[PDB]
């Protein structure tokens, strides 16, 4: 896996955003 | 460290953190002159100064004002220093090389970043809705895009461009209200007229039906109480204003509406794709927050496409600032961090460096 198939890999994943 | 997001529209900009959740700066694109005011301050001080818009249909036309607004935003803004932080700024597709290239040198050489990187405003949307592949219908102020992406690439030769946003339907309901009997004069009035808009018009799912309607009874009609007391009733007006989004030709315009121009797209795409973007249409932008808007999308699209084919409107309930939000994803990620430029790379390369690192 290239450095960008991991990149769109981390995308699809998705993630969790900080708080105000 | 974290990352700056700055995401420049026609009308408004969004700026803040990744890793945050939602741009903590959003204001007007508005550069103000008679010593330079920007944003918020300069709508408020319009009866002495002469306003401007750097950004014109999503393309940074004046790029004085583009700088006024990027140090406003750091700043004044955000009460931040740019050559701490990387910055993610974000660009219109098919936006041409040399203002890719500007974009860059004014960054590294004038706000000395020690990285930055240029991302399509599309391609950040269908990002934050947990895509890579997918086809982005983004509505603005000034502009709607319909962009077919592949796993992180725009296909420039699919990319199709409307010059019919939000500010032609602010534009498209004072005129419908004033054939209606009310007077829309002054730009405070204008503000007003936005905020009606905004808060009661809807899409139409059948708009000869929803006309008909609105012609025998009152069941479709609210009432928009202004900051005096006055109260303004509207009745066909709020479906009657988004429908121009989908018959152009109300505004006189020789167009197809975002619905045939984003079935249009697909089809300058490869066959063998298609069916995927069908099945993973985005919306995004503010003039895509129109209550109805993805069913009626579904169904105008349904019948278009192959009776077959799985048609699917991803509507994200936020999309107003999908492209901040799927900005502040990417820079945040761990296996972004090498895709930034370094100011080292900047220097040993020159401006024309933006292409090879950002597609
Ligand atoms: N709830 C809503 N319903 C309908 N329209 C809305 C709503 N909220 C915002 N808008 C419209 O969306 C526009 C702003 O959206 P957005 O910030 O995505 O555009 P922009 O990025 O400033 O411009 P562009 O994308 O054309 O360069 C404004 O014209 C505004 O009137
Ligand atoms: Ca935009």
């Amino acid at each position: 896996p290239s450095p960008r198939e991991q990149l769109m890999e981390s995308i699809r994943k998705g993630k969790e955003l900080k708080q105000a | 460290v974290a990352a700056l997001v700055v995401d420049n529209g026609s009308g408004m900009c969004k700026a803040g953190f990744a890793g945050d959740d939602a741009p903590r700066a959003v204001f007007p694109s508005i550069v103000g002159r008679p010593d330079s005011y920007v944003g918020d301050e300069a709508q408020s001080k319009r009866g002495i100064l002469t306003l401007k818009y750097p950004i014109e249909h999503g393309i940074v036309t004046n790029w004085d004002d583009m700088e006024k607004i990027w140090h406003h935003t750091f700043y004044n803004e955000l009460r931040v220093a740019p050559e701490e932080h990387p910055v993610l700024l974000t660009e219109a597709p098919l936006n041409p090389k040399a203002n890719r290239e500007k974009m860059t040198q004014i960054m590294f050489e004038t706000f000395n970043t020690p990285a930055m990187y240029v991302a399509i405003q599309a391609v950040l949307s269908l990002y934050a809705s947990g895509r890579t592949t997918g086809i982005v219908l983004d509505s603005g102020d000034g502009v709607s895009h319909t962009v077919p992406i592949y796993e992180g690439y725009a296909l420039p030769h699919a990319i199709l461009r409307l010059d019919l946003a939000g500010r032609d339907l602010t534009d498209y309901l004072m005129k419908i209200l004033t054939e209606r009997g009310y007077s829309f004069t002054t730009t405070e009035e204008r503000e007003i007229v936005r905020d009606i808009k905004e808060k009661l018009c809807y899409v139409a799912l059948d708009f000869e039906q929803e006309m008909a309607t609105a012609a025998s009874s009152s069941s479709l009609e609210k009432s928009y109480e202004l900051k005096d007391g006055q109260v303004i009733t509207i009745g066909n007006e709020r479906f009657r204003c988004p429908e121009a989004l989908f018959q152009p030709s109300f505004l006189g315009m020789e167009a197809c509406g975002i619905h045939e121009t984003t079935y249009n797209s697909i089809m300058k795409c490869d066959v063998d794709i298609r069916k995927d973007l069908y099945a993973n249409t985005v919306l995004s932008g503010g003039t895509t927050m129109y209550p109805g808007i993805a069913d009626r999308m579904q169904k105008e699209i349904t019948a278009l496409a192959p009776s077959t084919m799985k048609i699917k409107i991803i509507a994200p309930p936020e999309r107003k600032y999908s492209v901040w939000i799927g900005g502040s994803i990417l820079a945040s990620l761990s296996t972004f961090q090498q895709m930034w430029i370094s100011k080292q790379e900047y220097d040993e390369s020159g401006p024309s460096i933006v292409h090879r690192k950002c597609f």
